[PDB]
RNA sequence: ACCAUGGUGACCACGGGUGACGGGGAAUCAGGGUUCGAUUCCGGAGAGGGAGCCUGAGAAACGGCUACCACAUCCAAGGAAGGCAGCAGGCGCGCAAAUUACCCACUCCCGACCCGGGGAGGUAGUGACGAAAAAUAACAAUACAGGACUCUUUCGAGGCCCUGUAAUUGGAAUGAGUCCACUUUAAAUCCUUCCGCGAGGAUCCAUUGGAGGGCAAGUCUGGUGCCAGCAGCCGCGGUAAUUCC
């Protein structure tokens, strides 16, 4: 809010990702590292353009403070940052449900239904109710 | 099976005998003057400034207007004439043998930062690169055997953070300050 | 006599055990190559002896 | 005199591959009944029980009885002799017990004057012989 | 099948041994070499031991089948099931070698495939195999001792330099530890950024070896009496040991 400068360096857009990349680093005189809640937002109010289609990340900061730096980008639309992006990145900030079974359990319920054959509805039901 | 490095070499060796006094006193001598940590940094140096004289032997037994005596010789010139070892115009292959040990630890940040003043009592100018003070131009490095270069020789001061460069006092102050709102006003 | 089998542990088990007794912690590091330092090269005493060595009594 | 000229070389790579074998380390590295002879057998450590504390007195010029024991090892378990290069120690160790035997120090030949020894001991029971001597473990429940 | 009586050899065949997988290499280094390379790269071999096959573009496939040998499981005695020199773990041999942890997010692979699978692989935990950096107080003021600095002088200490006894303190010194918050990552932890803490016998306390010689360091005190022992070698020890404790 009062001494932070955030610059830009080796920006390359393409239109083929329709993604706008680029370098961020980050260069504050004492404070602590600033979080991209932060950050994230300080392109949005001079790129003009929504905080939903802004996404931050990799940012590793040098010895003695100063300048971190890292990586960020901003896509076009929002309907196409839902489409070519990867969910880990695309969940950092709320936007996607992933918490499914660990894949340990999975793996043997994949293996039990292999050795249950053929029969579709203990192809569901292969021991749903005992549990 | 795995994607890491690999290459990892040792940088210092034994000396050839152990137990002499023509060797470790007169080593002695450098490791109390240039004030360093033990003598393993002392014989990382020295095969420091032993490579390169194994280069430069094999760099007068070239001839002249050789190719690759040329190429490296003119490249390992402009190397050592950055690190302030070598002067600039006297750049030559034959006055690098004639070089001692001496200047290499001149060469370290923990003595010019002594003869820059920035502080006393050698000794003294490792604590204040080790306890996070002084920094290269706009790094801060506690790191006493940085072997600075010589453009960025004259950027040495205080950082920015630091004690001496800047404020925000430590608990020494705070908890002296505080026996005595403490048991008052 | 001649110490067949018997007696193994004879002179330890004999002679008195003093108490290692506390002292100063010793300087270690790179103090300990600044505090011999000092005491042998820059302090060339002009005491003679034919160079008595640092152990003397 | 020997034997040079510009084709001969098969004459002197097979004067040589005999003559390799006389001295003893080329013959007791590669011949291979040397590597039997050990009872390590590529190796340099391995553990025994103690049959009986059995003394032998030193050699020539000197005068006393050296302390032994008389291990039998778990691997290849032929008899050997073992010393315990330490003051008071034959009394840490005891009956029946494991140790560990190492060289005596010089390539399976004795050190000092003990005649006819080739093996020292470290730990026994798994304990340090040593950390016995100072005070470091002691032995087991 | 019919014929021919030949082939290889002291220029080492044939036979045997190999604690021999072959190589690119590693250590070593005046030059010549010497020794290892099981191992992450390529080429070969084998999935308990031999042997035989189906299907496939590709197999003499073993996370395919059947026979025999050897080991081994379930069983209601009828018959089934097998094969970790895949990853974790156990047992056993052993001087002797990682956790029955998380994830496909990253490098790639397969497919019908922007969508799924991956103990390949990455992240962790053990790790003093090792390699690369680097704490364990410096600064100080007497003070204790020396200084080419001092009077027209070995007048005497001192307007000035270094060191140890031994202090009293200190303050924009500081980490390891304690612990927020960001950050990293798949979500974490790391580590760096950063509040708050956090050092007077800085008690938050440096160990391994040695002190006759080779070989840097004690003829200091005591105990011992060829005993106990030390010592890689030469030696030391038998009432005053510079070698043992």
């Amino acid at each position: 809010n009062d001494t932070v400068t955030i610059r830009t360096r080796k920006f390359m857009t393409n239109r083929l990702l329709q993604r706008k990349q680029m370098v961020i680093d980050v260069l504050h005189p004492g404070k602590a590292t600033v979080p991209k809640t932060e950050i994230r937002e300080k392109l949005a109010k001079m790129y003009k353009t929504t905080p939903d289609v802004i996404f931050v990340f990799g940012f590793r900061t040098h010895f003695g403070g100063g300048k971190t730096t890292g990586f960020g980008m901003i896509y076009d639309s929002l309907d196409y940052a839902k489409k070519n992006e990867p969910k880990h990145r695309l969940a950092r900030h709320g936007l996607y449900e992933k918490k499914k079974t660990s894949r340990k359990q999975r793996k043997e319920r994949k293996n039990r239904m292999k050795k249950v054959r053929g029969t579709a509805k203990a192809n569901v039901g292969a021991g749903k109710k005992p549990k | 099976p795995v994607a890491r490095s690999w290459v990892c070499r040792k940088t210092y060796v034994t000396p050839r005998r152990p137990f002499e006094k023509s060797r470790l006193d007169q080593e002695l001598k450098l490791i109390g003057e240039y004030g360093l940590r033990n003598k393993r940094e002392v014989w990382r140096v020295k095969f420091t400034l032993a490579k390169i004289r194994k280069a430069a032997r094999e760099l007068l037994t070239l001839d002249e207007k050789d190719p690759r005596r040329l190429f490296e010789g003119n490249a390992l010139l402009r190397r050592l004439v950055r690190i302030g070892v070598l002067d600039e115009g006297k750049m030559k292959l034959d006055y690098i043998l004639g070089l001692k040990i001496e200047d290499f630890l001149e060469r370290r940040l923990q003595t010019q930062v002594f003869k820059l003043g920035l502080a006393k009592s050698i000794h003294h100018a490792r604590v204040l690169i080790r306890q996070r003070h002084i920094r290269v131009r706009k790094q801060v490095v506690n790191i006493p055997s940085f072997i600075v270069r010589l453009d960025s020789q004259k950027h040495i001061d205080f950082s920015l953070r630091s004690p001496y460069g800047g404020g925000r006092p430590g608990r020494v102050k705070r908890k002296n300050a505080k026996k005595g709102q403490g048991g008052a006003g | 006599v001649h110490g067949s089998l018997a007696r193994a542990g004879k002179v330890r088990g004999q002679t008195p055990k003093v108490a290692k007794q506390e002292k100063k912690k010793k300087k270690t590091g790179r103090a300990k190559r600044r505090m011999q330092y000092n005491r042998r090269f820059v302090n060339v005493v002009p005491t003679f002896g034919k160079k008595k060595g640092p152990n003397a009594n | 005199g020997k034997c040079r000229g510009l084709r001969t070389a098969r004459k002197l790579r097979s004067h040589r591959r005999d003559q390799k074998w006389h001295d003893k380390q080329y013959k007791k590295a590669h011949l291979g009944t040397a590597l039997k002879a050990n009872p390590f057998g590529g190796a340099s450590h391995a553990k025994g029980i103690v049959l009986e504390k059995v003394g032998v007195e030193a050699k020539q010029p000197n005068s006393a009885i050296r302390k032994c024991v008389r291990v039998q090892l778990i691997k290849n378990g032929k008899k050997i002799t073992a010393f315990v290069p330490n003051d008071g120690c034959l009394n840490f160790i005891e009956e029946n017990d494991e140790v560990l035997v190492a060289g005596f120090g010089r390539k399976g030949h004795a050190v000092g004057d003990i005649p006819g020894v080739r093996f020292k001991v470290v730990k026994v029971a798994n304990v340090s012989l040593l950390a016995l001597y100072k005070g470091k473990k002691e032995r087991p429940r």
